[PDB]
């Protein structure tokens, strides 16, 4: 394909990485809900 | 003693262009059921 | 019951050893020859590769066709195609 895409697959890698990081920040910090459903007849 | 020593390369690029082709083919392993056995054999071991 | 395949089967025990002993017929050894063929791995990729080129030869909108089709959905391997593995076994069946 492009002449650059083992860079982008690096950066891909690297999100990747930065995803990780972002969603343990986020468990040890925010406040995630958590979707219960009640399941009643009405 | 010290003389010049240049390092015009023309090999690097071929190499650079072999592993850019082979990492834009992906390639893993894929559990299929024997024959003689249920469609679904491989299911929880592929997902696992 | 018409044509029932048995698979018959032939295995006698000495009855002084635990070691088993075969039972081959020499009439029924040497009755298929060989040839050269693609590669493939198991027998179902066989049949698959088979139906594959019936329906390359078979035209469409052709009664042919649809079987061929359904023969051949009713041949895959994974559970997240179950769905279509079951109806096409289902239209087959009611097809007679």
């Amino acid at each position: 394909d492009l002449e650059t895409y083992v860079f982008q697959d690096n950066l891909a890698t690297a999100m990747r990485r930065d995803g990780e990081i972002y969603q343990s920040i986020v468990n040890d910090i925010y406040d995630v809900p958590r979707n219960v459903t009640i399941t009643l007849e009405d | 003693t010290l003389q010049y020593r240049g390092q015009f390369d023309v090999v690097r690029p071929v190499v650079r262009k072999l592993v850019s082709e082979m990492r834009q083919n992906p390639i893993d392993v894929l559990y299929r059921p024997k024959d003689g056995a249920r469609p679904d054999a491989a299911d929880v071991l592929m997902g696992m | 019951g018409s044509e029932k395949d048995v698979q018959l089967m032939a295995e006698v025990v000495d009855l002084a050893t635990g070691e088993k002993q075969v039972l081959n017929d020499i009439r029924g050894r040497y009755e298929c020859y060989t040839d050269v063929g693609p590669s493939f791995q198991s027998m179902k990729q066989q049949n698959r590769a088979e139906i594959l080129e019936l329906l390359g030869k078979t035209p469409q909108g052709t009664p042919e066709y649809q079987l061929l089709l359904l023969q051949y959905f009713t041949l895959l391997d994974g559970k997240g195609v179950e769905m279509m593995r079951d109806y096409a076994n289902k239209q087959l069946i009611q097809m007679g």
